[PDB]
RNA sequence: GGUUGCGGCCAUAUCUACCAGAAAGCACCGUUUCCCGUCCGAUCAACUGUAGUUAAGCUGGUAAGAGCCUGACCGAGUAGUGUAGUGGGUGACCAUACGCGAAACUCAGGUGCUGCAAUCU
RNA sequence: GAAGACAUUGUCAGGUGGGGAGUUUGGCUGGGGCGGCACAUCUGUUAAACGAUAACGCAGAUGUCCUAAGGGGGGCUCAUGGAGAACAGAAAUCUCCAGUAGAACAAAAGGGUAAAAGCCCCCUUGAUUUUGAUUUUCAGUGUGAAUACAAACCAUGAAAGUGUGGCCUAUCGAUCCUUUAGUCCCUCGGAAUUUGAGGCUAGAGGUGCCAGAAAAGUUACCACAGGGAUAACUGGCUUGUGGCAGUCAAGCGUUCAUAGCGACAUUGCUUUUUGAUUCUUCGAUGUCGGCUCUUCCUAUCAUACCGAAGCAGAAUUCGGUAA
RNA sequence: UUGACAUUGUGAAGAGAUC
RNA sequence: GUGAUUUCUGCCCAGUGCUCUGAAUGUCAAAGUGAAGAAAUUCAACCAAGCGCGGGUAAACGGCGGGAGUAACUAUGACU
RNA sequence: GUCGAAUUUGGGUAUAGGGGCGAAAGACUAAUCGAACCAUCUAGUAGCUGGUUCCUGCCGAAGUUUCCCUCAGGAUAGCAGAAGCUCGUAUCAGUUUUAUGAGGUAAAGUUAAAUAUGUAAGAAGUCCUUGUUACUUAAUUGAACGUGGACAUUUGAAUGAAGAGCUUUUAGUGGGCCAUUUUUGGUAAGCAGAACUGGCGAUGCGGGAUGAACCGAACGUAGAGUUAAGGUGCCGGAAUACACGCUCAUCAGACACCACAAAAGGUGUUAG
RNA sequence: CACGGACCAAGGAGUCUAACGUCUAUGCGAGUGUUUGGGUGUAAAACCCAUACGCGUAAUGAAAGUGAACGUAGGUUGGGGCCUCGCAAGAGGUGCACAAUCGACCGAUCCUGAUGUCUUCGGAUGGAUUUGAGUAAGAGCAUAGCUGUUGGGACCCGAAAG
């Protein structure tokens, strides 16, 4: 699909809490994270003997994943989340 | 009928154009046919005896990448004989890639064979499925036995294709046979008058492109994917254009 | 070997055997749905006019 | 596969009455519902906003909530050996009044007229109403009237 | 009673062919500087009520007219259908008993009704 | 004698390793297998005028698409036909009539829609925020989809009003783990600081077997617990077929419908065909054929006696009673 | 079958910014 | 692995396997290494064997098709 | 069959259980071999088969919903029992009537039944009178709830009501089958799937000779009386009754379900 | 024409327990439970008893934490019973339990944010179609019994295996 790089909606803040103009990119992963605690549990788990304790997930159906919008209000700085249905193309950008 | 051959693609829904094929490369191999009855994924095929249904697929493995399972219902036996009536059904499987789609290759595949890249597009179907660097140029197959053993699946079809535009080409020559490894500039087809961009492409097919020529392929960075092989590769290395097929 | 799925035979007549009671339904039914905004004032109606008489009833 | 949808199955159902087609008449926003008022459901298969389900059609129901489209209904729903209390949100233009009421009130005023009337008519007020009794007794004339004798015809093919 | 504005049910109000309308009111009609809108003051806009024509709109009348609508011991107690029988019939189906009860077609009449506000010899 | 801080030895680490070990190798199903999805869903129908209603019933569709195809407002009228204009043709473009929708409305089907819900323009982000009530499938649980308000903040319009995604009916997802946003809050328990980690609230990453295990075959060497809830095998029922007997005679036969026939078809019979179902039997009715031997049926091959011929005799042919 | 640490001490050459 | 003798054992190394006096600068863990940090730690390079690359191999497992033409009635079809 | 050699055999000896030995058959390894034998873990586990011990009284089912790697099984709701609890003129009801909606099957050729279906027929009512509010209004105007006053049993239709409500707690069941009136798949079926009601399963009794389901009727122990459905020549309790006709059958006919018969023939016989 | 049963006698199958739900009886009752132990005794009994401890009397959030009266512990509809009048019929007064319903109170989440202050701590006040297994003149604790469930060999007998 297409959506604007721009947007003025409800914003809360504790400064707004009123409609301002956003700043839309789209949301990513972040990184694994060790040191996490289902990490650092999973680690232990599979040290020693009795191999794989753990199920591996080979069961995908979904072609396409929803889509999450990152809103930062451009005064005071804040974000919001928002949550586009699924489609297989998308693009901030314009044409 | 004492015997069916039972064909399915198993596609969303890319292959119906082939199945068009299948009965013009049905037509050449000659023997003999009773019905033939459309399933959502393909065809069934009807013939007489047993030993027809064999020749179907024997000259079907020469032609498209297949595996071939079999059961048996016994209609009936005559208790004095011995003899035996069966239903024979051969159902017949293809591997769920179409030529020219973007593919995305399991480890372990991609390094047993000259260890070719992750991304890849399926030159070609034959009696094995062929694949080919979109900028490295090298070569590759996959064999009908060895991609049942692990099922990965496509993951952009045919009709994902947006249009381009070249707008020049630089060659580095390159191309062992037939081919022509070159380096493009394209601007896609909606988004050149409007406002600009410029994808420079390293690509196949650098002797088939005129200038300013339309030429079609997969832009990445709009598409969205929720392949596992894809998000596992690295995101500095997959090109933002894979140049596909031009148009005349 | 296959069964017997679906079937509504017995059903009604089971129905009646302690028979379609009804619904025990109550004076000053339940506001839930109502209105908020009416509901807020019917609050301070109710409020204001108890203390009504709690200014004559002394 | 087997398909039950939200308004499955209400080809005929919702459908517009034969050259009522059209935009819906103002009277039926003039129309005034009130908390205890009785009213009938038929849906209108225009006005998509606030449509009940097609178990409702033809169903009868109070009114308990009154908002700025729509009102509120009270269904008694038949599921398993009992009856469960519905409440409904629907726009007026799936609701109309039903006369029962109407009439029921006009019954009562006059039964508290006649009583009252009869309260200085000294009572034997029969104030029930009594079914179609048995029919009295009576004479006819003949004079003018004669008794036609009639009898069975004879069949025919007339083809 | 005519006429206008706003309506109520939305053909007894529609459609088709002809004809008449006094006063009053609608309307056609004149103009392009300002408001404003167009390929084009035709549409919309603004201006005069002056200079004109009741020709069309519109209101009414007519019509063994198509349409619509109301009524008929009109089709018809007909078709259909609920209940009942150790009824009939090889069968398909059909009588009888207690009940309910139609429809097109035909025929006959009808061809808008009305609310608030003003207005006219 | 040779060898020498290398081999060896010990402990980690990558790779190789059916030589070996442990385990698994979906579900419904007119047996099981293949196929299919009736496994999550949507429309018409099957459905017998409330609702409810099954089959591996029938016709199709769904895993997407859209910053507009969302929202508000304005102006306008479609399909099609008719009559006109250089090139211009069976259709280009322009103009006037008639035009109840015969068009269009992202897609399947059905509903809905005419100063619109369509076509074209203009402005915009309500496809937002907090969360409770309600309907639907239903246990009146979850998920999905929806309905009507409330408290804010906003779009449009002169305004009434309208909008919490798509005119309406489908287009989707738990625990655990990972991650992001939010307040900038809570905890790290001997007391503090900075990192780190853990919490509360709201999102996403996926379970299509769609209330959601992480999973290949094979046995003709086979095993157990059971099943006639279920196959092969007799019987029972049906007769599609198979095979047999009438009725009308369009017609072959030198002419001649019935000496001898019958096509079109229709009406029946048959359990020595093949099937369909799955009623009895899997804590067993010993399965093919022949050999041996008895008996019954008639639908008569021979013999008996008859009727018929287009029967001279001879011969043969059709029927009759007859087992 | 390989790498690293330990067994493991004594020191020279020649290339690589350790072999 | 084949199965006395006699007589022969055709073509095929793409796949699977085995093998290599072969080569490259791809990937690669642990330790060491360099950087950033107050530290836990993060990352960046480097790396053996193995696979990847290239060669040999059928008395290794195994395979030995399809589409075409072309010799004096049809037709056979040595060959391209 | 072989019988001078890859021969036959005694004793000693070595090889032991995921092992041994095999001129190979998954052969042999103490009547045991596709993993021996013996003891323990072991009363291994079983959603599967079988069994489950005295009487009598009162009550009395289910084979259906939803979910499950769910389909020979469970959870859930329904049916059921038991314990009672607050109450008692009383709200109800597998029913009609009046009043009023909805429907789009049969017939009709857009119209529209029959049977089923929603609501109402009063005290939680009606009419008046004057209070409250921060919602609503242009507004002492509405909405919702109230104060004071008034109208009681023909109080607002029929009939009925071994009383109305309320809760806790738990068993079994979750294979159904048949007939009627409709109906899809199938050529049809003692076939498969539904819809309504009634039965069988769980139920004897009288009749259908016989029979789970058909007709009559449901059951404490007896006595008499009267009947149901079916019968009344004899077996067989009851008329070899009465009345009016038809049929002669070198295979007559005899009572529903039901244990079947057709097209059409016949100077057979009667009546139109 | 499914399975077991030739016959007879004797054995032979829903038990115990740990932890709980409902129900009933009993003692006391805002409490209750003497028995781990000590004193004692006619000696495994019976009798007597200090300290604690368990449940209960306070809920709510993940947590840091905070913690139940605007009022005769409130109002409205209905309510057994009692009291007043009346010959009675019935009306009026009061109305326990209990059912409905709207409020007030405590905690959590979102919003407001006072006199005040180590200038970012403190959190008064006032809200809200929000949420809780709460308050609103306590009812639980102990033992016993029936029935039900979970773990145990688990009503009895039975595998192929490991």
């Amino acid at each position: 699909v297409n959506v604007p790089k721009t947007r003025k909606t409800y914003c809360k803040g504790k400064t707004c809490r009123k409609h301002t103009q956003h700043k839309v990119t789209q949301y990513k992963a972040g990184k694994a994270s060790l040191f996490a605690q289902g990490k650092r549990r999973y680690d232990r788990k599979q040290s020693g003997f009795g191999g794989q304790t753990k199920p591996v997930f080979h069961k995908k159906a979904k072609t396409t994943k929803k889509v999450v919008l990152r809103l930062e209000c451009v005064k005071c700085k804040t974000r919001a989340q928002l949550t586009l249905k699924r489609c297989k193309h998308f693009e901030l950008g314009g044409e | 009928w004492r015997a069916t051959v039972q064909i399915r693609q198993k596609v969303p829904h890319k292959r119906t154009f082939l199945f068009l094929e299948q009965l013009i490369l049905k037509h050449n191999a000659h023997v003999d046919t009773i019905s033939i009855s459309e399933a959502k994924d393909g065809l069934d095929f009807f013939y007489a005896q047993k030993n027809h249904a064999v020749k179907m697929i024997d000259f079907l493995n020469a032609v498209v990448p297949i595996k071939h399972k079999k059961s048996e219902e016994l209609i009936s036996q005559d208790t004095h004989t011995g003899a035996s009536t069966y239903k024979f059904s051969y159902s017949v499987e293809i591997v769920p890639i179409c030529k020219d789609d973007l593919v995305v290759l399991p480890k372990k595949l991609a390094k047993s064979m000259g260890n070719i890249s992750q991304f890849v597009l399926c030159s070609k179907i034959s009696n094995t499925v062929q694949f080919m660097d979109p900028t490295t140029l090298q070569t590759a197959d996959l064999s009908p036995s060895v991609y049942w053993r692990a099922p990965f699946n496509a993951l952009a079809d045919v009709t994902q294709l947006v249009e381009f535009i070249v707008l020049d080409v630089d060659s580095t020559g390159i191309s062992r046979g037939n081919r022509v490894l070159a380096d493009i500039t394209v601007a896609r087809t909606s988004d050149l008058g409007v406002n600009d961009q410029v994808y420079y492409v390293r690509s196949h097919l650098g002797g088939i492109c005129h200038a300013g020529d339309s030429v079609m392929g997969y832009f990445i960075a709009n598409s969205n994917y929720n392949s596992d092989l894809f998000d596992g590769l690295n995101i500095d290395y997959v090109p933002d254009v894979v140049l596909v097929k031009k148009l005349y | 070997a296959k069964s017997k799925n679906h079937t509504a035979h017995n059903q009604t007549r089971k129905a009646h055997r302690n028979g379609i009671k009804k619904p025990k339904t109550y004076k000053y039914p339940s506001l839930k749905g109502v209105d908020p905004k009416f509901r807020r004032n019917h609050k301070h109606a109710l409020h204001g006019t108890a203390k009504a008489l709690a200014a004559a009833k002394k | 596969g087997k398909s039950h949808g939200y308004r499955s199955r209400t080809r005929y159902m919702f459908q517009r009455d034969f050259r009522k087609h059209g935009a819906v008449h103002l009277s039926t926003y003039l129309k005034v519902y009130k908390v205890g008022d009785i009213v009938d459901i038929k849906a209108n298969g225009s006005i998509q906003k606030g449509m009940p389900h097609k178990f409702y059609q033809g169903k009868t129901g109070v009114v308990y909530n009154v908002t700025k489209s729509s009102v509120g209904v009270i269904i008694n729903k038949m599921v398993g050996n009992r009856y469960l209390e519905k409440r409904l949100n629907l726009r007026v233009e799936h609701i109309k009044h039903s006369k029962c009421r109407q009439e029921f009130l006009e019954r009562v005023k006059a039964n508290a007229a006649k009583r009252a009337e009869a309260k200085a008519q000294g009572v034997a007020v029969q104030l029930k109403r009594q079914p179609a009794q048995p029919r009295e007794s009576r004479i006819v004339s003949t004079e003018g009237n004669v008794p036609q004798t009639l009898a069975p015809v004879p069949y025919e093919t007339f083809i």
